[PDB]
């Protein structure tokens, strides 16, 4: 038969949930965004298309914090991302209120995962139109995670999603070769700027603005902070040099 | 909690479920009411597509709301009960809280309001019923007659009819009711009513029923014998050259 | 679009949300309105629309607090709903925290309110666009609200029918009007020029022009009618 | 929409959504099988990590439900973790309310009953997964109980699940027909793990590296999963016949 | 055509 | 239906709202005219049968002593809008010891119009002319629709005759009109667009003045005004 | 969301009929015939079982005649399982009226409420109607022996003799021929059995396919539901065996 | 302690009910009819806590009137008294229970027998030949126990009642401003206007 | 995110048929054969434990299920539906009877209660009918032994014997020949095994057959002594051995 892609929680005869796969299309049309895991933290970076010189620079921030130790970035329908993040904040508060310890990164992944999976269960809601990269430092390491509209998520060495995902993945697979003994928080910031710049060539149409954040046991004491100011410029430079 | 919108607008501005509800009213036995100079009469048809039915106990088509007000109807019978009950209850609540029985107009406006709510509430279909509500205001001698329809609209009539073949009976009435001189006696008001049911009832007095409302809570239904006297006398006025 | 646009809970096979897209179409039929800001003030100019020669001119600007206000283009009722919610948040912030609500944060709250009505069955997206201005602890601000939920901070912009005219003009005039500091009459003049690039067979009158300004030491004020003569 | 989209009967008497749910269980292209030792229970499942960017340690379809119950899922990870959380909860609640540890079979029945529901109530879709539960029950001894999207559950001498389910099942059937018993008569669980990996290999016609497999063992005391290093040890022994 | 829009 | 009651069309309009606007186009006519001497509301009664007692046709109603209302469309839908307005105007007086403003009362009615979805099931099938006086913005006339929007008009006609009747008003209205001038002027435009020949039985007049508030003209009064119009026209 | 699968069960056809009520009536027309006849001194209920096999036990079987009360009984035609729902709410309502007023419920008030319930499923809630029609045989201290009928629409009417279910136009025509206002109970009994034997879709009319009950006049009213043997007897006495 | 008295003679039932209403220190009214007509042949009198007293009464009234019109039939006196007992018995375990006592006298036009019913705020119901509520029974039951005959005429009943009232005027500390008397018989409810 | 299916999923078609009930019956017809037989001093119910893998352990799954100490159930159709009905049935016999009267429900009434649950799946919002027929057999003091059939429509009827599922028409006809009103219990057990024998294709033994009886009271199965008036239980499932032991005398 036909018809299997108009409601949400519906199995197609070849076992798929087309509405989730259609949600991925919104993700793929989004901006490219990545995550790199290093020896004691994670870095997050994202491409901010300068639609028009009318946008205030530096001022439409995209990376969001959860609690004090978790960073989240996403590609796709931005307002869905904020929603998921809001839920994440509540979920991180509940956990801390009862257990006192701030929510461990894998435990947070499953909180998000379970919620997003929930929106593939009923035809009275649509799936999340965002893939989300997030992570942080907890009582025993750094953890990077990526989460699809299906609710699928896994832990990564590095991750990418958006229009430039393929350049990013390719450039990240490279990163696991040179620098395999480990990648330090600082080098990972630089490499992040490189990859965003390289991935931007599939969006060369518009000019863009780089935004990086990190969460390093050694460089941020384990708290999630934005790479701004001088260190930011150094990584922007390292991108220009290594692209020419 | 089923709340689907069943009465909605269609592109030409119609609310089909309300209009289709009127069609059920057209499909129903005929009802008529005539204003006198000092009374109101309600008449109904008994569908003759049946027999042998016990008429002692089958509910009449004229129902007392309070002791000074009656309501007749055309349309789905079961729907009619819901309106009659809501109205009978509201009749008593008015007495409880205002220490005065309802005016005929007020009770009509209430029934018509219930009908309207069911045309823009989720989960419910409009009433397949139209009503004739008649009687006398308390402490007042001017007869009152009102009609409501599924859409919730209401107005008053010197005489009016609803139900199957109502188009004809209105023609008959429209060409027999002198607004300037209405039936001066009860006896000749019931005559003009029975006459107009005879244009569409064919026939018998076990297929017609009459109810006379007079001021100060004087409400009475006629018997087949009582009604036949107008049926046979009406048929004597029959040609005649 | 055919089979996939009957509600906000259905994705297109390419990833689109038609119900949201059709909502934007409502804005495009709305009347033009413009916002721009310097480092010290932020200005709204709107072209008000009438129905007959006999009707009033539908108001377009709504104060939200002493430091924040917006202009609307699209379904005026939805602006009432959204601007009224914005007044409540401004007020909550004031009462509970003795803190004026940051323009950035009002923007976040708006996005989230709208996004509820793109994942909810039985709801609909908002059919209106909003230009939000204010002066808070980080200065002048202009936001553009879209019914998708997307709220953006800009130096200037315009929404409504034929808005491209002003939008294009602001893109030229950018480096000039950012610098209009400590001279509000000159920022309004700038805005009234920007909005002119969007007229077609109509010129600005006392009856159709509508202007709001806010900034350092200037509480959010609205000028209509004779007050706006100054600027024509 | 059809009797194809929601969980209602087709004229054949069929729930197509339960069938298409089953199809999705294979969407991971992963096989699993479980066998019983004398006093342990082993499950084996393939591990396919194709992306160099993934953290292999976080890729698993074997879950520790309680201290005593392990659960391996055949199907997409989101539904599988959904099922896993719910069972971890059901097992903790069971302990609080009733005072002993929830038995493997009871949890299977309880999750199967939940599955049945999504089969009958229209607003919930089935989960595209098949659940393989293992424990060493304090009353029943080593146990294997399985659940599918139809709400079916049953216990198995041994079992296997996935796209080559049939070959593994027929393989294991023959070995128990030869041995004339329902279990691996081996007192070490390490040897039983080897039996499992062996008869797995022989039916898929493919050799395994220490990263192709994922192993879980259930003893009287607890249920634990093996490391890539504990697996390499097993494979080495298999390589020496 | 129809200006029910502000 | 197929779409869903709250659905947007591809041109950015709410189907149910615009379908609701069609039913109003079928409604009996209503006109209002504003003057510094008061505001006049008139309506076509349009009885269906001759047995229908034309006095019970209530399409102009009082909301407060200073606010009157004329309706056009599916009029049964107006009972609850009127009930809400009268409650809103009286509540406001209970809470603030002052008359409600005409625009504020209009805004309150329009807030109902959109309270529907899947809470009313469908939009209202009726539009309103709301005429009144308050001490802040003098005499006023408003047009409130099931879209939730409303405009203030110096004069406005809704219903069947509206398109032409409004075209007439755009020619005939000026700011120094008198109350009596607008009375006749409303009667004129009514007979012009009505399907029956106008008399004191199928048309009804009413006004709102500061000193006397909202009165509905009794048939006697309107009749003497219809005649007064017959003579003025013409008289060239 | 789900509004795609809602068959609107409480909507009007463009002719003003209630789809599901009409279809529910079609359902009922394939149900075993049941007849009700009111004599001057009693009432008779007879109906035909369509379910018959050698192995069906009839001593312990009820399918059509149910006791509501010591003084009221029903003959059922339609979904017997729908009927039982409606019966118990009725059986209760009767006990509620007894508790409140210390009088047995008058026959019409019970019939009115049971039809009021049915009518509801017709106007709100989006559920399907009850596929049931009832013949009510009761006696009360105000109207005496009474005979009523209700259907899925919720309409009810009173009868001297009536039939519901299969072949009613046939049976109703026979009842019109041989029914006399002055009949005794035993006449009606025979008129009842002799109508069924002429309208059965079966070969011959045997005791194992009948239920039978009579309510008749000590100064009180006894209510009798014949046993298989009592029916067999009455079938010979009248010469149909 | 208002006066609610009742006696059931052979052909009718008679209700006498004190006429006074005292709010604390002043006697506010001396013409209070502590009675409601439940239907043409059933009359209910009442005494108890303020406001509760009439509210309950008028509620029962409107309820019986609703039943009368819906069934075009007049409930027996037994059934009215049963509906009333049930209503009071519900209240007694509710949040704020009605603090009301009642006598119910009606002529059963079907049995052609008069009937008298005594029910307290707790829902205790009893059928009696004569009855009273509150303290009134303490002075009058000895008279009634003595002179009462089941076949008394309405006129004999009135006389016996007059005796009870005078005993209440002699020995009872409160000036209850006399009684209003009403008769319920085959013909309905009439109020004895000349009771001196 | 909530059951927005407030409306019936079973509706009348213009032909008068309730589609979804019919289809549920279809599913029952596909089910494995089951049967019950009433004797003068007992009742018997049996079905086929046709495993769906030889690696499955047939005993871990009872198609014959104790409802009360005096009532058993077997079915044909969708097991998962039957299973949640056995759970619901056991609870109702407590909540709506044992906790009220201190007795277990009599067979007809419990059957009535199950019937009600299935009727409701025929009319309530957002649910499909059950896809099973039940044969329930039991004994109460005032009605003796009895056997009832319950269908997805919610209808029930009492039988001397019957069969449902795949080979029902064959077995129904087979039972009409061999059933009399003087059979002892052991006799019906025989006729039960023979009728099942026709309907079964693979192995036919005490590990592939499930069979239970409602008969004499087994005070050895009570668990406690000392209350002389507590009798029961009358339900009893036959052992694998007890089945084979009777299969030679076939
Ligand atoms: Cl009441
Ligand atoms: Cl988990
Ligand atoms: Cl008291
Ligand atoms: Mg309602
Ligand atoms: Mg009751």
């Amino acid at each position: 038969g036909t018809g299997y892609d108009l409601s949400n929680s519906v199995f197609s005869p070849d076992g798929r949930n087309f509405q989730v796969e259609y949600a991925v299309k919104a993700v793929e049309n989004g901006t490219t965004s990545i995550g790199i895991k290093c020896n004691d933290g994670v870095v997050f970076a994202v491409e901010k298309l300068i639609t028009s010189k009318l946008l205030v620079p530096q001022k439409n921030v995209k990376i969001q914090v959860v609690d004090r130790h978790i960073g989240c970035v996403y590609s796709g329908l931005i307002p869905d991302g904020r929603h998921l993040v809001n839920r994440g904040r509540e979920e991180a508060a509940s956990f801390k209120k009862l257990y006192k310890t701030p929510i461990p990164i894998p435990a947070f992944a499953d909180r998000l995962g379970q919620y997003v999976q929930a929106h593939t269960l009923y035809n009275s809601v649509r799936p999340f139109g965002v893939s989300t990269i997030f992570g942080g430092v907890d009582k025993n390491g750094a953890h990077l995670y990526m989460l699809e509209p299906s609710g699928s998520y896994w832990g990564y060495k590095g991750a990418a999603t958006g229009k430039g995902r393929q350049s990013a993945k390719a450039e990240l697979e490279k990163l696991v070769d040179h620098h395999p003994e480990g990648l330090s928080a600082r080098e990972a910031v630089k490499q992040a700027a490189k990859i965003i710049y390289l991935a931007h060539e599939d969006n060369k149409e518009k000019d863009f603005e780089l935004e990086i954040s990190w969460c390093s046991l050694s460089e941020t004491n384990g708290l999630h902070k934005f790479v701004k100011g001088d260190l930011l410029q150094e990584a922007i430079d390292f991108a220009q040099k290594e692209i020419n | 909690g089923y709340d689907r919108a069943l009465s909605i607008f269609s592109p030409d501005g119609h609310i089909f479920q309300v209009e289709y509800a009127l069609e059920a009213v057209k499909r129903g036995t005929c009802a008529v009411g005539v204003k006198g100079k000092n009374c109101v009469v309600l008449g109904c048809e008994r569908r003759s597509t049946l027999k042998l039915q016990d008429t002692r106990i089958t509910p009449s088509k004229v129902s007392k709301i309070d002791s000074h007000v009656v309501l007749s109807f055309s349309g789905l019978n079961a729907d009619s009960r819901i309106l009659i009950e809501k109205a009978r209850v509201e009749a008593q609540s008015h007495r409880l809280t205002l220490e005065d029985p309802v005016t005929v107009e007020y009770l009509t406006r209430y029934v018509a309001g219930v009908q309207q709510r069911y045309t823009q509430s989720g989960g419910v279909r409009p009433f397949g019923v139209s009503t004739l509500i008649a009687g006398f205001d308390p402490r007042d001698d001017e007869p009152k007659l009102y009609q409501t329809e599924p859409s919730g609209i209401y107005s008053s009539w010197s005489a009016q009819t609803i139900g199957r073949n109502s188009k004809t009976v209105r023609e008959f009435l429209e060409k027999n009711y002198d607004r300037k001189e209405p039936p001066a006696t009860v006896e000749e008001c019931v005559k003009l009513t029975v006459r107009s049911l005879l244009e569409v009832v064919q026939t018998g007095a076990k297929n017609i029923e009459i109810t006379v409302v007079k001021p100060d809570s004087d409400i009475v239904a006629l018997s087949s014998e009582e009604i036949n006297q107008y049926v046979t006398q009406i048929e004597q006025e029959k040609q005649e050259q | 679009r055919n089979n996939y646009d009957g509600d906000t809970v259905t994705f297109s096979p390419t990833g689109r949300l038609f119900q949201v897209e059709y909502a934007l179409e409502a804005i495009k039929q709305g009347s033009v309105t413009v916002g721009l800001r310097s480092n010290t003030h932020a200005v709204l100019v709107a072209l008000k629309r009438n129905a007959d020669e006999l009707s009033s001119y539908q108001k377009k600007i709504i104060k939200c607090d002493e430091h924040m206000g917006l202009s609307l283009a699209g379904l005026a009722p939805d602006a009432r709903v959204l601007s009224n919610y914005l007044r409540q948040q401004c007020n909550y912030s004031s009462l509970v925290f003795n803190r004026k609500l940051a323009v950035e944060r009002a923007g976040h709250l708006l996005c989230d309110k709208a996004q509820k009505n793109t994942q909810s069955y039985g709801g609909r997206p908002y059919g209106v666009g909003l230009l939000i201005i204010g002066y808070d602890k980080s200065g002048a601000h202009l936001l553009e609200f879209q019914p998708s939920g997307n709220v953006t901070e800009l130096y200037g912009t315009a929404i409504g029918a034929r808005s491209q005219g002003a939008k294009t003009y602001l893109e030229r005039t950018l480096d000039t009007f950012i610098k209009i500091d400590g001279n509000p009459d000159e920022l309004i003049k700038a805005g009234v020029e920007a909005i002119s690039q969007s007229l077609r067979d109509e010129s600005l009158t006392v009856d159709n022009l509508s202007i709001a300004i806010v900034g350092k030491d200037t509480p959010f004020t609205i000028y209509d009618g004779e007050a706006v003569a100054k600027y024509i | 929409g059809y009797d194809r989209h929601i969980t209602i009967f087709s004229p054949e008497g069929r729930l197509y959504q339960v069938e298409y749910a089953f199809k999705a269980t294979n969407q991971t292209n992963i096989n699993s099988l479980a066998v019983r030792g004398k006093d342990c229970t082993v499950v084996i499942s393939q591990k396919k990590v194709p992306d160099k960017l993934l953290d292999p340690t976080t890729v698993s379809y074997i879950f520790c439900i309680s201290r005593t119950i392990g659960m391996v899922v055949n199907g997409p990870i989101p539904d599988a973790r959904n099922a896993a959380l719910r069972a971890k909860a059901e097992a903790a609640e069971f302990r609080y309310k009733y005072g002993y540890d929830m038995p493997c079979d009871v949890l299977a029945k309880r999750m199967a009953n939940l599955s049945q529901i999504y089969t009958q109530r229209a607003y919930m879709r089935p989960l595209g997964v098949i659940l393989t539960f293992v424990s060493v029950d304090e009353e029943l001894g080593p146990s294997i109980y399985k659940t599918d999207p139809a709400g079916y559950y049953v216990g198995y001498k041994a079992t296997a699940t996935g796209p080559k389910q049939q070959e593994i099942t027929t393989n294991l059937e023959n070995h128990f027909k030869k041995s004339k018993i329902d279990h691996i008569n081996e007192e070490s669980w390490e040897k039983v793990v080897e039996f499992a990996i062996t008869h797995m290999i022989d039916a898929l016609g493919t050799e395994f590296s220490k990263n192709d497999l994922e192993v879980g063992v259930a003893t009287k005391d607890k249920f634990f999963t093996l490391s890539a290093e504990n697996i390499e040890e097993r494979l080495v022994a298999i390589a020496e016949q | 055509w129809r200006s029910y829009y502000a | 239906y197929d779409r869903g009651v709250s659905t947007f069309s591809p041109e950015g309009r709410l189907f149910q709202v615009e379908y609701s606007l069609e039913a109003i186009k079928l409604g009996s006519t209503a006109i209002g005219i504003a003057t510094k001497e008061g505001v006049v509301l008139g309506v076509e009664k349009r009885a269906t049968s001759p047995l229908l007692e034309s006095d019970s046709i209530e399409k102009i109603v009082e909301i407060d002593r200073h606010i009157g209302c004329a309706m056009s469309g599916l009029t049964a839908d107006a009972r609850s809008m009127i009930e809400h307005a009268r409650t809103a105007a009286v509540t406001h007086n209970l809470y603030y010891d002052e008359d409600i403003n005409v625009e504020s009362l209009t805004q309150s009615v329009c807030d109902l119009a959109l309270r529907f979805g899947e809470l009313m099931s469908r939009p209202f099938g009726v539009a309103l002319l709301i005429a009144g006086h308050d001490a802040d913005d003098g005499y006023q006339l408003f047009h409130a629709e099931p879209s939730g929007t409303f405009y203030r008009y110096n004069a406005k006609a809704i219903g069947s005759g509206s398109e032409g009747a409004q075209a007439e008003l755009l020619n005939e209205w000026h700011s120094s009109l008198t109350l009596k001038e607008a009375e006749l002027l409303v009667l004129k435009i009514l007979k012009q667009v009505m399907e029956e020949k106008l008399d004191e039985n199928n048309a009804q007049l009413s006004c709102i003045t500061k000193q006397d508030g909202f009165k509905i003209y009794d048939n006697e009064k309107t009749a003497e005004l219809i005649k007064e119009l017959k003579e003025k026209e013409a008289a060239e | 969301g789900s509004r795609r699968y809602d068959s609107r069960t409480t909507i009007f056809s463009p002719e003003g009929r209630l789809y599901q009520v009409e279809y529910a009536l079609e359902s009922i027309s394939h149900a075993g015939t049941a007849i009700g006849i009111m004599a001057s001194d009693g009432i008779v209920l007879a109906a035909e079982r369509k379910v018959t096999s050698t192995l069906l036990e009839q001593d312990t079987s009820t399918e059509k005649l149910y006791k509501l009360n010591d003084k009221i009984a029903v003959a059922v035609a339609g979904l017997t399982a729908d009927a039982e729902i409606l019966i118990n709410t009725a059986r209760i309502h009767a006990q509620n009226y007894l508790k409140t007023y210390n009088e047995d419920i008058p026959v019409e008030i019970l019939v009115r409420r049971l039809s009021d319930i049915k009518q509801g499923y017709t106007q709100h809630g989006g559920l399907r109607p009850f596929g049931v029609s009832f013949i009510y045989a009761g006696y009360d201290d105000r109207y005496g022996y009474q005979l009523y009928t209700s259907n899925p629409s919720g309409n009810y009417t009173g009868w001297k003799a009536i039939s519901v279910g299969a072949n009613t136009s046939a049976a109703q025509t026979l009842l019109q021929m041989d029914y006399k206002d002055d009949m005794k109970v035993d006449d009606a009994i025979e008129l009842a059995l002799k109508t069924l034997s002429k309208t059965t879709d079966s070969s011959a009319l045997t005791y194992d396919r009948l239920e039978f009950a009579t309510i008749r006049k000590d100064g009180e009213v006894y209510q009798k539901i014949f046993k298989p043997q009592e029916i067999k007897d009455i079938l010979v006495k009248t010469g149909i065996t | 302690m208002d006066i609610i008295l009742g006696i059931r003679v052979q052909d009718s039932v008679i209700l006498a009910s004190s006429k006074a209403v005292t709010r604390g220190i002043s006697v506010l009214k001396d013409s209070d009819d502590k009675t409601r007509q439940l239907s043409p042949h059933t009359l209910m009198s009442f005494a108890g806590e303020a406001g509760d007293t009439v509210q309950f009464a008028e509620y029962i009234q409107a309820n019986i009137q609703l039943y009368s019109i819906r069934e075009d039939y007049e409930l027996s006196p037994q059934a009215v008294s049963s509906f009333v007992r049930q209503e009071l018995a519900k209240s007694i375990r509710s949040r704020r229970p009605y603090q009301v006592n009642v006598l119910i006298g009606g002529y059963d036009k079907k049995k052609n027998k008069p009937e008298l019913y005594q029910i307290d705020y707790l829902g205790t119901k009893v059928e009696l030949p004569y009855g009273a509520h509150g303290y009134s029974g303490f002075y009058t039951f000895s008279l009634l126990d003595h002179h009462y005959r089941p076949d008394m005429t309405t006129e004999e009943g009135l006389d016996l009642l007059k005796l009870c009232v005078q005993e209440l005027e002699k020995r009872m500390p409160m000036d209850f401003k006399g009684v209003i008397v009403k008769i319920v018989d085959k013909d309905g409810i009439r109020q004895v206007d000349d009771f001196q | 995110m909530t059951d927005r299916y407030s409306f019936s999923l079973t509706t009348f078609s213009p032909s008068g048929k309730l589609g979804q009930i019919d289809y549920a019956l279809t599913a029952v017809k596909q089910g494995v054969t089951s049967l019950g037989i009433k004797a003068t001093n007992g009742v018997v119910i049996a079905t086929e434990k046709k495993s769906s893998s030889p690696l499955a352990m047939s005993e871990t799954l009872s198609k014959v299920s104790l409802l009360t100490p005096d009532i058993g159930a077997v079915y044909s159709g969708m097991g998962p539906d039957y299973r949640v009905l056995v759970d619901k049935s056991r609870k109702v016999a407590h909540t709506s009877y044992k906790r009220i009267y201190g007795e277990y429900p009599p067979t007809k009434l419990l059957v009535s209660e199950v019937a009600k649950i299935m009727q409701e799946a025929t009319q309530s919002g957002g649910v499909r009918p059950f896809g099973v027929s039940l044969l329930i057999a039991g004994h109460d003091e005032f009605n003796g032994f009895s056997l009832y059939q319950v269908d997805p429509s919610g209808s029930y009827f009492p039988w001397k014997a019957t069969a449902i599922g795949k080979g029902s028409v064959a077995a129904k006809t087979f039972l009409e020949k061999r059933w009399n009103d003087e059979l002892e219990l052991e006799d019906a057990i025989h006729i039960a095994l023979l009728t099942l024998k026709e309907s079964v294709e693979g192995e036919f033994n005490g590990d592939t057959i499930e069979l239970a009886i409602i008969g004499d009271e087994n005070p050895d199965l009570l668990g406690y002594t000392g209350i002389p008036t507590d009798k029961g239980p009358r339900f009893r499932k036959l052992t694998s051995q007890e089945i084979n032991d009777r299969l030679e005398a076939l």
